[PDB]
């Protein structure tokens, strides 16, 4: 969860 | 109707089936690694008389030995890349089947609705002729007062 | 003595079915961690690389 | 009697762990995935094909 | 929460056939890759003695066209593991839910052909229970008639 939301700006 | 944890199962045993796929490519791999190293050591041994032309000799096998090894490597994932392209062609054919079942359950829906009506119209009707009985008891009976029982005294 | 005979008969294929579940459990929490082992040294063996 | 229901309830919990057992494992085989390929290339598959 | 919990282990399902689908076609690859290097370097064993009397200069060009079609075969593995690959095995893992579609609606047709038969039995009913009031009523309109001759 924490790895992609740093990385779209929007919790997946 | 395999139960949803069946068909979950299902999807898992054929993962774990992929994951066992993998082991075993992997061991063939690690062989055929070990068995070329022994093969260009021995070709290796009998260029050693220490010249400038057994260096480039040298060389110029282990830039073709390259080239056909990543040739290997590209065909292999091509014919990978079609066998799952023809399963995904596969899998949209049953979902056309599938949408043409949602069609037959909204007809059938439809044809719920309409057999309902119709027996609203047929309890309606028949609460109708059961006081159409009832009424017609009582004409015949009140006639035979009326008109037939007064002639006997004329 | 054929009813003693039968029943210890049934026993032993319910010690039997005991057996095979505590062996089969041991089984796949010793695959649990197996997998782990391989998946630890995978990420100290890469990080080695980065030295080249 | 009750060997027969504890058998019946000790199995259908080592289906249980099996199932959760092999989650863990994916689970972790996925993220070594997403930490060897570009974490640019990891999000065209997962997300750029969804996203306003 | 139960659908929530079972739709999480369709997506767990489905990035396990990924990241497992992928690695397999890539040790796939690797495996092919490697298969074809000792064919080739077996049936070329022999002929290295005799090449020996090759002239220098002809050697340094070859290992230069080599280089060259190494570094385009290269750029070609790489755009079909990077791109074609991945996405071809994300279509096949969303396709497995296809199965579970189809259980659900084999199951609403069942119910509705039972429903559908047990409304024709409510119809004949109220149709037999018609006709016998229908034969009733003509009896009356024959015995006034009667009465009236």
């Amino acid at each position: 969860e924490r790895k992609w939301e740093k990385i779209l700006g929007k919790c997946p | 109707l395999p139960s949803f944890h069946s068909l979950i199962q299902e999807g898992w045993a054929n993962s774990v089936k992929v994951s066992s796929e993998l082991r075993r490519v992997q061991s063939q791999a690690q062989a055929l690694s070990e068995h070329l190293a022994e093969r260009i050591q021995e070709i290796h041994k009998k260029l050693s008389d220490g010249s400038e032309v057994s260096v480039l000799t040298r060389a110029a096998f282990d830039a073709e030995l390259r080239c056909v090894i990543l040739r290997g490597c590209r065909d292999a994932l091509m014919q990978e890349c079609r066998m799952l392209q023809e399963e995904a062609a596969g899998k949209k054919q049953e979902m056309k089947l599938l949408q043409q079942q949602q069609q037959n359950i909204q007809e059938a829906c439809l044809l719920l609705d309409k057999k309902q009506k119709h027996i609203q119209i047929l309890i309606k009707g028949n609460s109708s002729s059961k006081s159409q009985i009832r009424r017609s008891s009582v004409e015949a009976q009140k006639y035979v007062q009326d008109k037939l029982l007064p002639w006997p005294q004329e | 003595p054929d009813c003693a005979s039968n029943m210890d008969n049934a026993l032993m294929r319910m010690e039997s079915l005991e057996a095979e579940m505590e062996e089969v459990t041991e089984q796949i929490l010793t695959w649990r961690e197996q997998q782990k082992t391989a998946f630890q040294m995978n990420s100290d063996a890469n990080s080695s690389c980065i030295t080249a | 009697l009750k060997t027969d229901e504890e058998l019946a309830r000790s199995f259908r919990q080592i289906l249980d762990l099996s199932f959760k057992v092999n989650k863990e494992i994916s689970l972790q085989s996925q993220k070594a995935v997403e930490e060897t390929c570009e974490s640019a290339l990891v999000r065209q598959w997962y997300f750029d094909g969804s996203l306003p | 929460g139960t659908t929530e919990d079972k739709c999480k282990e369709m997506m767990r399902l489905q990035l396990a056939y990924i990241c497992a689908k992928h690695k397999l076609i890539q040790m796939k690859a690797k495996s092919a890759s490697l298969k074809v290097g000792l064919q080739w370097a077996e049936n070329n064993a022999s002929v290295v003695q005799d090449k020996a009397s090759q002239k220098e200069e002809n050697l340094k060009v070859r290992i230069t066209s080599l280089k060259n079609e190494t570094l385009q075969i290269e750029n070609h593995t790489n755009s079909i593991s990077n791109e074609k690959l991945p996405g071809l095995v994300r279509d096949n893992a969303q396709l497995l839910n296809m199965p579970i579609v189809k259980g659900d609606y084999d199951l609403q047709m069942a119910h509705q052909t039972s429903c559908s038969s047990r409304q024709d039995l409510v119809c004949d009913h109220l149709m037999k229970q018609k006709a016998s009031f229908e034969l009733l009523q003509l009896g009356y309109e024959l015995e006034l008639r009667k009465h009236r001759d």
